């Protein structure tokens, strides 16, 4: 089934998280991430790389 | 296990060589990216010509192509 | 047997043959039937007893074994008498 | 003209190339044309009749907890009539077509059968071993029903064939009861079937429904099994709908056209107010009677 | 009316459902 | 030995045949994904080259 | 006919003819067409509900 | 050896079938499915999800 | 001096008559200074001999 | 933005089939209603009821 | 410094998680009839136990 959506909500970030193992170890300090907009042209793929 | 699958690649048996010209080539890397990323639909290309093949099995040299367990 | 502990980095890659391709975006040729259309010419595989000075095919052949059950491990952990 | 001009409207993050090349066209010489339809998950396998790529443990784990498939669409069929669910023509057709799988099979075994005058001794292994081997690979496929009753019709019986024949029969066409008998034990040796008795039984009840009609054993080459054009399916010879033939009966309103969503209708694309002029739903009833 | 309840309702951590 | 292998050699034995040396493929995330995958195509006797 | 056992027409025939009898009667003879019937839709609401 | 790992964006909760129309043609696609809520969006192009 | 990975075959396309004095190709193209570091001890001392 | 709540988790459906069994697909002087289930109507009522 | 490494890698966290996976088979104990006398019994301590 192409999973299609039923509603969006802007809930905070906490809620459906990779674990605190599943991601790297502490990224408030050493890997600062970003999710910034390409100024490169993109068709299908996020625009918020 | 059989009888060797020889292919050639030249004018003659005894002429070209047994080896076809690897995934390295210029004109195969386009159509081993395609072979990659689509895997699942067919491709144009020269890419078949190549030794690196879609399937488990590669067109390197002495294949056994009547072998019971491939 | 003329032995130095020396070390090494970078070992090649596994010389399998199948490394991928450096993929590329365009061609610098966009021409395919160029691979098509290439002869060359001949390779008499044997002259006259294939005879030559060095022994240029045996030396070739055991230079690329040598490396090659190298990086296959010599090849027998794989199986040597599973039977 | 007054020219009409569309500016080509090019994919975004939210409206995806696949949408604005289908659902939008910059070329309006197709506007306001029709509903087109395609599938997807399902419906594709479902129509495509695509079979599963086989694979070792996986498929074979999906395939060996299936069970009695033609049973499990019977339960999914009936299962509609629970509450909270409706009876379902979809439901019903996945069950049809799962019972009437072996139509190819089926339909080829009463050719030869009844078609077939003087089939040599079909009880022989000889003749049975072509018809075991050609009908297998009409079931599996690999033949079709053409070629394989032309290979059940010309494999090698016995030397000097008319010469015995004509020693054993009169008008040449021989007793069919070693035939169906044939054709029965084939069905029942190959598991054509999972439910033994229902090989017989549709191999016997074509047969007898066909006894009925007129030049009852004779059919015309073209039609008479797979070709480019062909019959339609109540036509069909040793087929199912053969007997479901009948026709419908309609009289419609004086505004029986335009209701055509009024009635108590399944809709499985539900109108909108964009196209649903004053429609109300299939739920409605405006002219309601008292009862308990 | 549930029996030992000053040791399983109130005192037992997890209710008594979850074995620890 | 191993000239019968040859033969029979894969693009998804990559890892398994740097893993004899214990070597380490400059996409080795990658490989292990996809590998992975087409691993999983296929019964886990129709991809062992030790068979 | 099970007293009476293998005959004398040249193929069994006659056994046959009552053997393809024998099974005509059973259950799974009525099943089946049972089955077959519902193919057909000579049924209604009340049937699919029992 | 040669393969792409690609983090792309259409959208994504429980669904089975949808129908498709900008203003000029209506395609859809479907995976058979008696009840659900039906979904209508008009952001830009119209789509209806079931 | 190129820096792509060490392919083993270069003694094969290089006429360095000093390649096949030894084997293998990182003994190949080991310096002279450095190949006479090498020491003779039996081979059970090499710590793979062992 | 304020057009960037509407976006999107997965890839989209690819309209990459034919038309489902029955469709409605636009012949000649075929009057469509594309809204009606095209099996699950004509399934008589003597069977199904005018649920 | 381990056991706050532990959690900067999040292993305390699959440790929790794996608790309540953990949890999805584990039937409720049956307490007996006089939970005291159940308990007794499984001290030894009426007696002749």
């Amino acid at each position: 089934a192409t999973q299609a959506p039923v509603a969006t909500v802007e809930i905070p970030a906490f809620f459906n998280e990779r674990p605190a193992w599943e991601q790297p170890p502490l990224e408030e300090t050493l890997y600062v991430t970003e999710s910034r907009e390409r100024y490169d042209d993109v068709r299908s793929g996020d625009i918020y790389e | 296990r059989g009888p060797k699958l020889t292919e050639f690649v030249g004018h003659n048996p005894r002429n070209g060589t047994q080896w076809r010209f690897s995934q390295h080539s210029k004109y195969f890397r386009i159509g081993v990216w395609r072979e990659t990323i689509r895997r699942n639909d067919m491709n144009e290309g020269l890419h078949g010509h190549s030794s690196w093949q879609k399937s488990p099995q590669q067109a390197v040299p002495e294949v056994r192509l009547m072998a019971p367990y491939p | 047997m003329k032995y130095a502990d020396l070390e090494l980095t970078t070992r090649g890659e596994f010389p399998h043959g199948m490394k991928e391709p450096g993929f590329v975006k365009k061609l610098d040729q966009n021409i395919p039937w160029y691979f098509s259309t290439y002869r060359s010419m001949y390779h008499w595989p044997i002259t006259g007893d294939n005879w030559s000075d060095l022994n240029e095919a045996e030396k070739h052949h055991d230079l690329h074994m040598f490396y090659t059950l190298a990086w296959w491990k010599l090849g027998e952990g794989i199986f040597d008498a599973n039977d | 003209a007054k020219r009409r001009v569309i500016v080509p409207i090019h994919p975004t993050p939210n409206y995806p190339a696949h949408f604005i090349k289908a659902s939008f066209t910059t070329d309006p010489l197709k506007e306001k044309q029709k509903a087109r339809f395609s599938s997807g998950g399902e419906a594709m396998r479902e129509v495509q009749m695509i079979p599963k790529n086989l694979e070792g443990e996986r498929s074979r784990r999906e395939l060996m907890s299936r069970g009695d498939t033609e049973f499990e669409a019977l339960v999914e069929f009936i299962q509609g009539a629970s509450y909270d669910q409706l009876i379902s023509g979809r439901r019903f057709k996945k069950v049809y077509d799962k019972l009437s799988e072996n139509d190819d099979t089926f339909v080829w075994l009463c050719h030869t059968a009844m078609s077939v005058l003087n089939p040599g001794d079909v009880r022989s292994r000889l003749v049975y071993n072509h018809l075991r081997t050609l009908a297998e690979a009409v079931a599996n496929g690999e033949m079709t029903l053409r070629t394989a009753f032309r290979f059940y019709e010309s494999a090698v019986r016995s030397p000097a064939y008319r010469e015995i024949a004509k020693r054993q029969m009169e008008g040449g066409a021989a007793t069919r009861l070693a035939g169906i008998s044939a054709a029965a034990d084939v069905m029942r040796r190959m598991g054509l079937t999972r439910r033994p008795m229902a090989s017989y039984f549709e191999l016997y009840q074509r047969i007898v429904e066909r006894s009925e009609a007129m030049t009852p054993w004779g059919f015309p080459p073209l039609f008479q099994f797979e070709e480019r054009l062909s019959l339609e399916p109540r036509l069909k010879f040793f087929s199912r709908a053969s007997q479901q033939a009948l026709e419908r009966r309609r009289r419609g309103h004086i505004m029986s056209a335009y209701t055509t969503l009024q009635g108590r209708r399944i809709f499985w694309i539900p109108p909108t107010w964009n196209r649903a002029g004053r429609f109300l739903g299939p739920h409605v009833t405006l002219y309601p009677g008292m009862t308990p | 009316q549930l029996q030992s309840r000053e040791r399983l309702i109130l005192g037992t951590h997890g209710a008594g459902v979850v074995q620890h | 030995r191993i000239r019968p292998l040859l033969a029979v050699m894969s693009p998804v034995d990559i890892l398994w045949l740097e893993a004899l040396t214990q070597n380490s493929p400059h996409n080795k995330e990658q490989l292990q994904r996809r590998i992975a995958f087409q691993t999983s195509l296929g019964t886990p006797e129709f991809f062992d080259m030790s068979k | 006919a099970e007293a009476v056992g293998l005959d004398n027409a040249p193929g069994h025939y006659t056994n046959f003819l009552d053997w393809m009898g024998r099974l005509t009667e059973t259950r799974g003879f009525k099943t089946e067409h049972a089955l077959f019937q519902f193919s057909r839709r000579k049924f209604n609401r009340d049937d699919v509900r029992v | 050896h040669l393969y792409c790992i690609d983090n792309y964006n259409s959208i994504y909760f429980n669904l089975n079938g949808i129908l498709i129309w900008l203003n000029v043609l209506h395609i859809n696609i479907i995976l058979i499915k008696y009840a659900f809520l039906i979904l209508l969006n008009n952001l830009e192009y119209l789509i209806i999800f079931k | 001096k190129s820096f792509d990975a060490p392919q083993w075959d270069l003694w094969q396309s290089r006429a360095r008559s000093e390649d096949i004095d030894e084997a293998l190709q990182p003994f190949m193209d080991m310096p002279q200074s450095l190949k006479d570091r090498r020491y003779d001890i039996p081979w059970w001392a090499n710590p793979f001999g062992a | 933005y304020y057009w960037s709540r509407y976006r999107m988790p997965t890839q989209m459906p690819k309209f990459d089939g034919p038309a489902p069994i029955a469709a409605p697909q636009n012949m000649n002087s075929t009057k469509t209603n594309e809204f009606i289930d095209p099996i699950d109507d004509k399934f008589p009522l003597s069977i199904r009821g005018p649920l | 410094i381990e056991e706050n490494l532990r959690i900067v890698h999040g292993l305390r966290e699959k440790e929790k998680y794996d608790f309540t996976v953990l949890q999805r088979a584990t039937r409720i104990p049956f307490q007996g009839y006089d939970m005291d006398r159940f308990l007794a019994q499984q001290k030894g301590t009426p007696y002749g136990a």
